RNA sequence: AGAACCUUACCAAAUCUUGACAUCCUUUGACAACUCUAGAGAUAGAGCCUUCCCCUUCGGGGGACAAAGUGACAGGUGGUG
RNA sequence: AAGUUGGGCACUCUAAGUUGACUGCCGGUGACAAACCGGAGGAAGGUGGGGAUGACGUCAAAUCAUCAUGCCCCUUAUGAUUUGGGCUACACACGUGCUACAAUGGACAAUACAAAGGGCAGCGAAACCGCGAGGUCAAGCAAAUCCCAUAAAGUUGUUCUCAGUUCGGAUUGUAGUCUGCAACUCGACUACAUGAAGCUGGAAUCGCUAGUAAUCGUAGAUCAGCAUGCUACGGUGAAUACGUUC
């Protein structure tokens, strides 16, 4: 979608969001790239087929709109849960005295 | 024993590569935490490029390289109070030896290039030439210590 | 046939194995003698203190003293010894057939 | 110069917290010109005889103890500032004494 | 002709052999150097043997057991040593005067309890 | 907390299964802390007690994916 | 308060997962060995006394 | 400072046990057999002048030697006590069989005797200095070395509490050689408990 | 040297006073030694293995379960190192 | 195939019962006064290394919550009995540790070498079936043999190229794996996501004199489940002590 190049193809696609360490498996498993692609790699009839098992995966930012609603519904609901949303809590039962200070 | 008298030093093992005592007191420095392997390694391919930058074999090079290191007049601390307490004294053998590897070391740590591969060897051809880094804090000793001569 | 000697002391496992070799050799026996298990020892580590302090504790160990007796040459004479229970103090014997 | 105050048996008020950093916090903040310490405040009650206040300050080389056995715990502590002052400047005229006029060969 | 002497340090045994041959160690039925790591240590490891100057005569064949390699390695220099005092046994003055046939000196030290890990205290805040 | 037996409270299901029936009673004093939420269980309204006070709560048609403790606050927090 | 909860240890729970340990003669349950099933306490004190039997002191 | 009690270095070393059973299986229940009938002896003889006792175990017939400084009181009248003994500590476990006693010469010598009836000198509070005094004299008198003996708490039955010691001959409590006996005795005097150790040697 | 329950001593509830424990004990009433129902749940109500061993000759005493009892007593991680 | 099997090779090794290191033995110039200083003699040398052991005493030091008892207090409770909370709360403030802020590293492939300890329905192999945490039975066994268990760092090769990038992985939704009446308060991992602070830290301050600092992983006690803690274990292993004036 939005990936840069100059680099290996196994560390490009992680760039965007939803991909981490599966363009060396599962994005390697549809498409036949190599891992040393760099910008020159005329990824362009390979871009239609990484195109195709892409289109599966709700990674390219629309996971991130069902990732946000996930925490809107769950203060909707105002479970305990859901209320260290929107209390700075640990959210998944953690110890809230002194280091605690990523949640704020 | 520091009060009884003096700690026997004890001795060390050459190297096998260079035939030299001076070149596995270079590895006992730079072995970060205990890797004796991983470092080296990195000195035997830290004097090859030596070895390509100037015809010379390194041994020879090493010990002309530290003598660009090792100073002559160091400071010692006197508590006299409201004096300079900054005795400009002069250094033991053994001192001598040791303080132009300590030198040599931690300011190849400090360089633009990330591999040792080539840290250690651009500042050893500096101090080969009598320039670089590790070179110039011996002259700021031999500023420092040579300025206040009032206590020799 | 693997008698199985293991005791906590060791001056008491050592003279009931003086026993056993004992008493097999005036039978017809032809008796492998006692050869030394590796002790299994266990290290109990409580701390000294009533009420608070660690950093300052005493260690407790207890150590059992393995031995094996074998015999090849079963005759009825040997199992005299075998029957006859000698010093129950504190050794146990796992008789094997 | 902190106050870890704590009290045996007995519940401290905050007339009390600002009593001790008047006299025992400020008198002691213009000696010590380079400070970052932790003071030690008990007060052990007894029933069958009085109170008594410990005040503990720890420095670089050496520490400052006094005590009270008084059950006032407002005029005690009138007498562990006393105690107090006295032995800070037991521990300066020991290190003051560099001026010394020794010279050189 | 088999010269067998044992060798310990530092919690690893190492017995030996000497088949008469030239210099040529077969640690645990394989090459030395696919088996001690890194090639430095076996020129110190060739000591005992320097002062005798036996390189062309014998070769080993060491069975080595437990600890590591500067634990496998400075045990069969210590090992072949016990086994060149009877291959050359007036030649003990010359290990003795120069490192190897002295012993297995230390090994690691016991953790006391109280206390981090072998002598090293935890540390505490206030002086 | 296996696949095997989602995990109902079970002296809780026999008390509402009467209430499904007919006309539903909107109240069921109960603890229901152990139990999850599967569609068996809308439009009821449980007291769980908290420690404190028994807290009514009636469940709705996304509360399937969770389970019945984790509404009824223990903290008591607000303070600061 | 000590014995109250000595007769709740004694009897069989409802649960396998309450599975409650104590000591015979100590009251606290919180240092018991279950080889021994003795407090710290007593079993630093009977074995300085040796009634337990071969438990060496010290100093391996 | 804080002297840790001198039969602790020595079990072992130079003493040996209390207890001399072994079973590597169902090592707890059975070693708590034990201390039932530690308690339960110590119950009914009541400073029967019982020093310490033993318990050996084999084939479930487990044996008990008693020491008893007052020989045949535990006996009774030719085998009377000993056996109206059995009928009740051969019902506390199974078989309790071969129950015997041997005797001890210097009655007041070994430690648990001598810390049990100096501290029974107390509950008719009298004059707790010549009762140190007592067991100090009477000590190498009948053939000892070394006597050390002490009591600690609400000495005298004042309020403070003051640890009072009287010694003399070698007691040498580090060398691993010898052969220290101490004892601690509760007694009480109705105004908290006493305690008092003794250390006596050969 | 192991806080989800237990631990747990803390709090909110629900209910107990010879007390979940121990001891004399009296009639030793001699197992409510097991399942359904009602229940946050202990508990409550019924269905119930009415006994257990010896040794007399009569049906007692010893171990017999505790339904009731108090002369009593128990129980307190309540207080003050 | 390693059965380390056949024989027993018992030899070495290992595992356990005992012989030996003390200024015994010389030389100093050193005068006898013991020591010290330098040798040789054994494997070991100067209380060999380490542990255990802590004098008289100091601090009304710390526990009437391991216990035990003087005094005081409580007795429809300050004792009981239950499931439900809490001991895990937080704008914060100091202790103690873990992991890091990398190219003497990171990611992937190969390939070595330990010690100590545990295994009373517990350890559970080799096979499978799962991406994995793991499930199904038998193989062995109440153990120098069977299992936990292939230690890891290393070494060898391919890589990224010096950026908050393939550095690490905190925090949030998706797996529901396993233990357990039951993981919401309030567990333990791994699975794909997400990827935050963080570029070696000021004044100050602490540990440490050789197999020690440093690091690397493995065990056990607790325990149904659960440690970055504790206690033991080995692997690799520096630097530095001129000196007593502060």
């Amino acid at each position: 979608v939005d990936i840069p190049r100059e680099k290996r193809v196994v560390i490009s696609l992680t760039y965007i969001y939803g991909i981490g360490t599966s363009t060396a498996q599962k994005i390697l498993e549809e498409a036949n790239v190599s891992a040393d692609t760099r910008v020159k790699d005329l990824t362009d009839d390979e871009l239609g087929r990484i195109r195709e098992v892409v289109d599966g995966y709700k990674v390219e930012g629309d996971l991130r709109r069902e990732t946000n609603l996930n925490i809107k519904r769950l203060m909707e609901i105002s479970s305990y849960r859901g209320i260290r949303h929107r209390r700075g809590l640990p959210v998944r039962g953690q110890k809230t005295k002194n280091n605690a200070r990523t949640r704020k | 024993m520091p009060r009884k008298g003096s700690v026997p030093k004890r001795d060390v093992l050459p190297d096998p590569i260079h035939n030299s005592k001076l070149v596995t007191k270079l590895i006992n420095k730079i072995m970060l935490d205990g890797k004796r392997g991983t470092a080296q390694r990195i000195l035997y391919s830290a004097f090859d490029l030596v070895e390509q930058r100037s015809g010379r074999d390194a041994l020879e090079v090493f010990e002309e390289a530290i003598n660009n290191i090792m100073p002559v007049l160091e400071v010692k601390a006197r508590r006299v109070g409201g004096s300079n307490y900054q005795v400009p004294v002069e250094v033991r053998p053994e001192r001598r030896t040791t303080l132009g590897l300590r030198w040599l070391v931690n300011y190849a740590r400090l360089r633009g290039e990330k591999t040792m591969e080539d840290r250690l060897a651009n500042e050893i051809l500096d101090a080969a030439n009598n320039t670089g880094g590790a070179v110039k804090k011996r002259e700021d000793t031999h500023k420092m210590a040579e300025a206040n001569k009032a206590f020799a | 046939i693997r008698i199985r000697l293991k005791a906590y002391d060791h001056r008491v496992i050592d003279q009931s194995a003086e026993k056993i070799v004992e008493t097999a050799k005036r039978s017809g026996a032809d008796v492998s003698g006692p050869i030394p298990l590796p002790t299994e020892k266990s290290v109990y580590t409580i701390i000294r203190a009533v009420h608070k302090y660690k950093d300052s504790r005493e260690q407790f160990e207890q150590r059992t003293h393995k031995r094996l007796i074998d015999i090849v040459n079963p005759t009825p004479k040997t199992v005299d010894a075998l029957m006859g229970l000698n010093l129950p103090s504190g050794v146990d014997i796992e008789i094997k057939l | 110069i902190r106050f870890e105050i704590h009290g045996d048996n007995l519940t401290i008020t905050d007339a009390i917290r600002n009593y001790i950093e008047e006299k025992i916090g400020k008198l002691e903040r213009y000696f010590n010109d380079v400070p970052n310490a932790v003071a030690h405040v008990k007060v052990k009650t007894y029933s069958n005889s009085a109170t008594k206040i410990e005040v503990t300050i720890p420095l670089k080389n050496v520490t400052l103890r006094a005590e009270e056995r008084n059950d006032d715990l407002y005029a005690g502590i009138d007498l562990i500032n006393n105690k107090l002052e006295r032995q800070v400047r037991k521990y300066k005229t020991r290190i003051n004494r560099k001026s010394r006029d020794r010279g050189d060969q | 002709v088999e010269y067998r002497g044992t060798g310990r340090r530092k919690n690893s045994v190492a017995r030996v052999r000497l088949v008469p041959g030239e210099g040529n160690i077969t640690v645990n039925n394989r090459d030395v150097r696919e088996y001690l790591p890194f090639e430095s240590l076996i020129l110190d490891l060739n000591q005992p043997f320097d002062v005798t100057e036996t390189k062309g005569n014998y070769d080993v064949l060491v069975n080595v057991h437990g600890g590591g390699f500067t634990g496998q390695a400075q045990a069969i220099r210590h090992g072949i040593a016990r086994a060149l005092l009877e291959a050359d046994p007036e030649y003990r003055g010359s290990l003795k005067r120069a490192g190897l046939l002295t012993r297995d000196p230390r090994m690691k030290e016991r953790k006391k309890p109280g206390l981090k890990a072998a002598r090293r205290s935890p540390q505490f805040s206030k002086r | 907390s296996i696949k095997k037996g989602p995990f109902v409270d079970e002296h809780l299901m026999k008390k509402v299964e009467a209430q499904e029936g007919s006309e539903k009673k909107q109240v069921i004093k109960t603890w229901s802390r152990r139990s999850t939420i599967f569609p068996n269980f809308i439009g009821h309204t449980f007291a769980v007690y908290d420690g404190r006070k028994h807290v009514p709560v009636y469940v709705t048609e996304d509360m399937v994916g969770h389970k019945l403790g984790e509404f009824a606050p223990t903290r008591t927090f607000k303070g600061h | 308060a000590k014995t109250s909860m000595v007769a709740k240890q004694q009897k069989k729970q409802k649960y396998a997962v309450r599975e409650y340990t104590r000591c015979e003669r100590c009251g606290r349950p919180h240092s018991v060995y279950r080889k021994f099933k003795l407090c710290r306490i007593c079993f630093r004190e009977l074995a300085y006394k040796g009634q337990i039997p071969g438990v060496r002191k010290a100093s391996w | 400072g804080q002297k840790i009690n001198p039969i602790g270095l020595r079990v072992g070393i130079i003493r040996d046990w209390e207890a001399k059973w072994y079973a590597e299986k169902d090592f707890a229940s059975l070693l708590h057999e034990d201390l039932k009938i530690r308690k339960f002896i110590d119950n009914e003889l009541k400073e029967a002048s019982v020093s310490h006792v033993e318990i050996e175990r084999a084939a479930n017939r487990i044996n008990i030697a008693i020491h008893t400084g007052k020989p045949g009181m535990v006996i009774g009248k030719g085998g009377s006590e000993i056996e109206k003994l059995r009928n009740k500590l051969n019902a506390l476990t199974d078989k309790k069989v071969h129950i015997n006693v041997i005797e001890i010469k210097k009655v007041d010598l070994d430690a648990r005797l001598v810390a049990e009836n100096i501290a029974r000198q107390l509950e008719n509070r009298a004059s707790f200095r010549r009762v140190q005094k007592q067991a100090i004299t009477r000590a190498m008198k009948l053939g000892a070395k070394g006597i050390k003996t002490q009591v600690s708490g609400r000495l005298g039955g004042a309020d403070i509490a003051r640890a009072e010691q009287y010694s003399e001959g070698t007691v040498p409590l580090h060398t691993l050689r010898a052969d220290i006996d101490y004892a601690h005795a509760e007694a009480d005097t109705t105004y908290g408990k006493l305690g008092v150790k003794v250390w006596i040697y050969r």
